RNA sequence: AUACUAAAAUUAAUAAUUAUAGGUUUUAUAUAUUAUUUAUAA
RNA sequence: UAAUGAACAAAUAACACUGAUUGUAAAGGUUAUUGAUAACGAAUAAAAGUUACGCUAGGGAAGGGUAAUAUAGCGAAAGAGUAGAUAUUGUAAGCUAUGUUUGCCACCUUCGACUCAACAUUUCCUCUUGGUUGUAAAAGCUAAGAAGGGUUUGACUGUUCGUCAAUUAAAAUGUUACGUGAGUUGGGUUAAAUACGAUGUGAAUCAGUAUGGUUCCUAUCUGCUGAAGGAAAUAUUAUCAAAUUAAAUCUCAUUAUUAGUACGCAAGGACCAUAAUGAAUCAACCCAUGGUGUAUCUAUUGAUAAUAAUAUAAUAUAUUUAUUAAUAUAUUAUCUAUAUUAGUUUAUAUUUUAAUUAUUAUCAUAGUAGAU
RNA sequence: AUAAUUGAGGUCCCGCAUGAAUGACGUAAUGAUACAACAACUGUCUCCCCUUUAAGCUAAGUGAAAUUGAAAUCGUAGUGAAGAUGCUAUGUACCUUCAGCAAGACGGAAAGACCCUAUGCAGCUUUACUGUAAUUAGAUAGAUCGAAUUAUUGUUUAUUAUAUAUAAUGAUAAUUCUAAUCUUAUACUUAAUUCUUAAGUAAUAUAUAAUAUAUAUAUAUAUUAUAUAUUAUAAGAGA
RNA sequence: UGCUGACAUGAGUAACGAAAAAAAGGUAUAAACCUUUUCACCUAAAACAUAAGGUUUAACUAUAAAAGUACGGCCCCUAAUUAAAUUGAAUAUAAAUAUAUUUAAGAUGGGAUAAUCUAUAUUAAUAUUUAUCUUAAAAUAUAUAAUUAUAUUAUAUAUUAUAUAUUUAUAUAAUAUAAACUAAUAAAGAUCAGGAAAAUUAAUGUAUACCGUAAUGUAGACCGACUCAGGUAUGUAAGUAGAGAAUAUGAAGGUGAAUUAGAUAAUUAAAGGGAAGGAACUCGGCAAAGAUAGCUCAUAAGUUAGUCAAUAAAGAGUAAUAAGAACAAAGUUGUACAACUGUUUACUAAAAACACCGCACUUUGCAGAAACGAUAAGUUUAAGUAUAAGGUGUGAACUCUGCUCCAUGCUUAAUAUAUAAAUAAAAU
RNA sequence: UCAUCUGAUUAAUUGUGGUUAGUAGUGAAAGACAAAUCUGGUUUGCAGAUAGCUGGUUUUCUAUGAAAUAUAUGUAAGUA
RNA sequence: UAUAUUAAUAAUGUUAUGAAUAAUUAUUAAUAAUAAUAAACUAAGUGAACUGAAACAUCU
């Protein structure tokens, strides 16, 4: 079909295929580009596939040695996400991947 | 297409947006409730 | 003959003559098998 | 005789006129002068466009008149016409007629196609006739009488028009609200959408271009096409009916004869008249031919229903036999129920008696084809 | 290309008045877009004919609508606010209808259609006029809301150069400090079950004075005493 | 074109709104109501169950029967969202009120037990959508532990015979059609990456609340002025035949209408056929006609390589050689415009206009740009961070995008430079 | 309404709720829609807005009885 | 569960194991709450436009 003549996306065979950890992902509310007044403050923004905003660490205060288990794809971020597992505490987390 | 069928009934919506409590629980709603009462209207609200 | 009208044909059943429509009979048309056959007897 | 400008608000000086408790002052007043509202009796110190997306209150604050123009004629004849202005042609000027074109006034606010046409003659063809050193014949030119009949089919274009092709005797000119939208169409023209070229700062605009784009009416009166009833009938009824009134029709071509004659060196080729074939229009008819033919018959796919005969079972009535069994008749029915792993359908086995033939019928566009 | 083409395709270029993201040009596919050509097909047409159903017509029941100054509502010519059922002249016409037609009654109603007027309305445009949100800038010559250092330069006083320096007073730019501003995150006891005040002391934090120790008057640690606290802490901007 | 009331003309005219009816009897009262028979229409509905709605219109006043186990509401829990509610002084604001946090409300959603019928209370302790492919093996047919081909890949419960606590349950072994279809785990492909919220034991306890329930619900019972050919959500929707919920019949059910009875003039609408021509019609093939498989093969040029072209046109295989239901199925080419699928003027314009993926420019460093906020707090941007977000133009892709910043802006550097406000002091 | 035609796994259709609207929302952009049609809805009030414009203004008798010119006017439909 | 809660009592049943203890019946003290409530007049805040000026903005 003519709509596939320009469909082009990178293929990373190492990206995870399973669902992310539920304990971190939270529901992403759709505002439709409308502020609390109801009016459309930001235009050209509308409905789309339902998504869950992932919680990605951007501080990394705790520190210590950590190992990544799976590199996943975040629907709400242009960048990938890495699921870290602490080598001592075992706590899990998501961080912007390099 | 054909028109005239603009009023599609529904008790829930009709009562929720034109009912007595739909007006007794708001400043503007109360004002029109008392205006109808002063005029002597029998049917204050839905 | 005709939109409704109008025109035209008959309304006989008697001592004698008259058929308007339906039905019936006869002939014919159409349809389509039939001589390898239809009705009869000897 | 032209050489000009009101008030208002300000400015300058003079007068001694008021001086908001009194004295001054401030401010006003009288007198003289100053500056431009040129849309020139000057609406503000200060203001341009677009609208087809538009809205409200009002006014009209193709017919008619005219005939410059256009068409046509008449008078006179400069000049062509081998000769001669008047066979034919007729510069420029003159006198007219029509209101068929382009105009002008403002009394008065849809072009083309389809269908049907009615009227005029300023006659395209057909009929009669005059002139034609330019009528030898035949074809022709010009003109007079003549409106009875006739006056096209395609390609292109929205076109009327026009170019072209093929025919005809001819493919005439107009009027009728440039006939005909309460008769049809609606391609152009225009309103909302859009784009191109040009104009504009733009919003938008165009004697521009292109695609798309809403009209309706059951006829009261007049008129017309047909059909009735009442009636007054030189006084009835049945029938036959003349004069009269209204209207229809009135034709045209090709060939043949006269005759290859008349005429003409030759080429070419008659008038007058007659007949036969047709064209166009109208009327009537269904014997025959083609169409139709929800009369009818035959063929055929799928599904369903029904009648009769046969087999089975039950009920009822008569007969035989011994309430059993059988014959005759009549009526009724060809079911049902379980298993095959949850549900439905089917198939088979199991239970009961749960049949085959024959001829119909309905539905599928008249189901469909062939006939009629 | 057709018998014949103002239409279509190719080509030529005095392009009235094309042209490169108001994009330029050539394709494949797509398109209920517009125009044109070929094959088949047909009642579109020559040229209309027959048939079926629902109306139309008749009888019974029920029963609207736009319209309507009053009508006893004919033709022709002329006249006329200029196209006459109604005026003038003349002609024709016995009275009343039914099914049709749609030439007139400038037929009827929505609603047409264009102009002109109004010192009428509304939308849109702009370097029309007049405001204004918004944005920008100044007011130690306003407030909230203060200072220090460094560098350049302006003007002047005593002293000098000639027929250039010191100092004062400002301005400009940068840097730094802050309880100026601003942002971000998170125990006992008396006196009036719980609350509050109050003398004393417990423990934490801050500041000052004294004593002792260790290094090069200064730094660091410990003890004693006095004063305060039981909205703060951390980060950032900062006169 | 005055307001209201009454009555006229049009006029006993148009019309009575998709349609099959007929006889006998209720009833010597019936076209219209009831019953019986015949005929017909709807039948993946005009049937059967429902939701919402509604003058209860129903088979009616003597009237619509619930502890729950497929019965819904009610009740617990929340989404979008709402709130004169809550927080010397939550923040902001001429009032109205707005913002942020809590709390409460809010189904279109989630909520254990159950025919071998089940027990909800009190106290105490601690899951987006989507498919079941290939190999294997068993079993089967022709052939000889080898090979070809073939239904099946997993569950759904009955019978027979055995072992366990002892005729109640489990387990074992054998038997038992095909095509659809249902809920549950299984396995696994893509990016468009897929809701929120409310524990177990031990003892005790249950006398089962209130409301909905008729009929109509593809319509005479709702929204449309009407007993209006319009609008209205869900599940079955017999069989025969088919790929199919297409199309044909129709078992059962319902149904055949506030208009009837005659001839069917001219004329109108919807259909059937039509000789000889076959677009001559017409602005323009508008309309109508045209189908030699529906399965299996085959299928060109061009081309962005995509059976795009393409369901290619013509053609072939299967009984058809004169035909006999319905539905699906209607050619080729050139040019202009647009890349394409899509959106648009409810009710005259569906297009060449909008959008589009793509290209390009530009603003914003997050205490940000953009927007809203009588105006602020604040909100969307975003729980995002220059490969992101906002604005602008062009608009897939091949070959390309030449020139100039004069004018309007934008942007950088210059105390080159006038001017407003604000102030002291000092001369007339 | 009928015939014909288009999409029919998607930028799809649809049920039940909720938010955004009158200087004002939504809008794949048409001056489209906001309860039978918006270049900005409806209701109430200012309000008997204003109208140099249109229409209307009702019994009788009697006597007199014009003008449509000039000037000025953002004035030629008005007025002095 | 205001026919309510706590406490006390008399009895019953009654667990617990005479007394206690709650459950119940019945008395007494304490513990608690019901906003439809007018219109006009007055004062205060904000504050238009149509209109007149025969236009219009100062003005109204
Ligand atoms: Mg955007
Ligand atoms: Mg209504
Ligand atoms: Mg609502
Ligand atoms: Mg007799
Ligand atoms: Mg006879
Ligand atoms: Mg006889
Ligand atoms: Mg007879
Ligand atoms: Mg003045
Ligand atoms: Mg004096
Ligand atoms: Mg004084
Ligand atoms: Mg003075
Ligand atoms: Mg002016
Ligand atoms: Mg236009
Ligand atoms: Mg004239
Ligand atoms: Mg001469
Ligand atoms: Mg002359
Ligand atoms: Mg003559
Ligand atoms: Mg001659
Ligand atoms: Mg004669
Ligand atoms: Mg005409
Ligand atoms: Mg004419
Ligand atoms: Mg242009
Ligand atoms: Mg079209
Ligand atoms: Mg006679
Ligand atoms: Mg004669
Ligand atoms: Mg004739
Ligand atoms: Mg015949
Ligand atoms: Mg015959
Ligand atoms: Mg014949
Ligand atoms: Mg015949
Ligand atoms: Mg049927
Ligand atoms: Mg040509
Ligand atoms: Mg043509
Ligand atoms: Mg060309
Ligand atoms: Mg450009
Ligand atoms: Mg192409
Ligand atoms: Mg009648
Ligand atoms: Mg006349
Ligand atoms: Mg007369
Ligand atoms: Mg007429
Ligand atoms: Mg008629
Ligand atoms: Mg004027
Ligand atoms: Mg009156
Ligand atoms: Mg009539
Ligand atoms: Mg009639
Ligand atoms: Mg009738
Ligand atoms: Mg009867
Ligand atoms: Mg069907
Ligand atoms: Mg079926
Ligand atoms: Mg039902
Ligand atoms: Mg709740
Ligand atoms: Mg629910
Ligand atoms: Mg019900
Ligand atoms: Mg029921
Ligand atoms: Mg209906
Ligand atoms: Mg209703
Ligand atoms: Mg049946
Ligand atoms: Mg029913
Ligand atoms: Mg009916
Ligand atoms: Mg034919
Ligand atoms: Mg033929
Ligand atoms: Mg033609
Ligand atoms: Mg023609
Ligand atoms: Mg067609
Ligand atoms: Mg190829
Ligand atoms: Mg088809
Ligand atoms: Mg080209
Ligand atoms: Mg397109
Ligand atoms: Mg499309
Ligand atoms: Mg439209
Ligand atoms: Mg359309
Ligand atoms: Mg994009
Ligand atoms: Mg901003
Ligand atoms: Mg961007
Ligand atoms: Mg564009
Ligand atoms: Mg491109
Ligand atoms: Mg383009
Ligand atoms: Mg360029
Ligand atoms: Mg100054
Ligand atoms: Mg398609
Ligand atoms: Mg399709
Ligand atoms: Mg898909
Ligand atoms: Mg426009
Ligand atoms: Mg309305
Ligand atoms: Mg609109
Ligand atoms: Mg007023
Ligand atoms: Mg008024
Ligand atoms: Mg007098
Ligand atoms: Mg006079
Ligand atoms: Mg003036
Ligand atoms: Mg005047
Ligand atoms: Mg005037
Ligand atoms: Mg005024």
């Amino acid at each position: 079909s003519p709509g596939l003549r320009w469909y082009r996306s990178p293929i990373y065979p190492y990206l995870y295929k399973g669902r992310p950890v539920r304990a971190l992902t939270v529901v992403r509310k759709k505002h439709g580009g409308r502020n609390n007044s109801g009016k459309i403050t930001v235009r050209h923004q509308g409905g789309g596939h339902r998504n869950r905003t992932r919680l990605i660490d951007f501080n990394r205060w705790e520190g210590g040695a950590q190992t990544v288990q799976r590199i996943e794809y975040d629907p709400g971020r242009s960048s990938h996400i890495a699921l870290l597992k602490h080598n001592t505490t075992g706590e899990l987390s998501y961080i912007i991947a390099c | 297409k054909s028109r005239g069928n603009t009023y599609q009934p529904s008790t829930l919506k009709r009562k929720r947006t034109f009912g007595f409590l739909a007006r007794a629980k708001s400043k503007q709603g109360s004002k029109i409730l008392k205006r109808r009462k002063l005029k002597g209207r029998w049917f204050l609200s839905h």
